[PDB]
């Protein structure tokens, strides 16, 4: 599913940016 | 998980920072 | 560090299309 | 960390696969 | 409408490049 | 506005060029 | 200046997320 | 301004915000 | 077709990354 | 093309890695 | 060089807008 | 090359188009 992937990629992108110096982990499954 | 979350709905920068660390 | 700030906006979305399914883990220094 | 490693020398594609999960 | 979230990003991006120096405002309503 | 513009079709750099200050 | 242009791009992306709605303003220097 | 703030340290989420409207 | 143009965006810079120093031409059409 | 095959469904790096020079 | 490597992202993604259907061609140095 | 002219000054959009095909 295409959309998915482009949406993910933009997910990524706001977690880093909300995060911070907290880091995240990214499990989409 | 965080895809089927936020990408069925915008999800706000308050929503997103539940899956930070 | 605005510069390490910008390359890990790089390296997380580098992460995100390597790591495919089984997502990833950024933590900041 | 990653970003000692691929901020201070570009990581191949190889060296970003160890911070998959 | 998750997938006009995903649109205004690439917006905002494609005016960066487009006004340089001149400056814009995003006003999305 | 720019969203009913140019996310309904797409927008070449001209058109967005209206949105600059 | 390249650097410059380079963060700017990335502050741009940052207002979109956290001004939603509101939009924001972008002015180099 | 914004570059002068936050591209020479980094800015938080609230500092970004007053570059909101 | 916004969708396709949002998809190309995606498109560049993933073989950016994965052709590295290789370079790459792209072509849509 | 590039677009109609990986807009139409995701690529991988590998498939990616086709269209390199 | 990390930094080249960053300005070349931004690069690609201002060709593929700049270029729209003739694209474009990336080789570093 | 485009690294050589546009990561050493900002390349205007009409620089760019030198690297289009
Ligand atoms: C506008 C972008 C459309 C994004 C569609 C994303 C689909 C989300 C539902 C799938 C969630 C986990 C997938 C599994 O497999
Ligand atoms: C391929 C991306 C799809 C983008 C859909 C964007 C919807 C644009 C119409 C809404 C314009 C202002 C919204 C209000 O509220
Ligand atoms: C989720 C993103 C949707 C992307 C839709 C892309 C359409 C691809 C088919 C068109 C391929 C060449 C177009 C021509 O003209
Ligand atoms: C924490 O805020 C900083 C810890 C890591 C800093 C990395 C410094 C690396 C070299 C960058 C030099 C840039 C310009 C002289
Ligand atoms: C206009 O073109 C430039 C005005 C602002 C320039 C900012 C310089 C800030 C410090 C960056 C140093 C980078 C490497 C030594
Ligand atoms: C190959 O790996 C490098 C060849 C081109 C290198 C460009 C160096 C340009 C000036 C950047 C200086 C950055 C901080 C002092
Ligand atoms: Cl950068
Ligand atoms: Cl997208
Ligand atoms: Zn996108
Ligand atoms: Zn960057």
């Amino acid at each position: 599913f295409v959309n998915q992937h482009l949406c993910g990629s933009h997910l990524v992108e706001a977690l880093y940016l909300v995060c911070g110096e907290r880091g995240f982990f990214y499990t989409p499954k | 998980g965080i895809v089927e979350q936020c990408c069925t709905s915008i999800c706000s920068l308050y929503q997103l920072e539940n899956y930070c660390n």
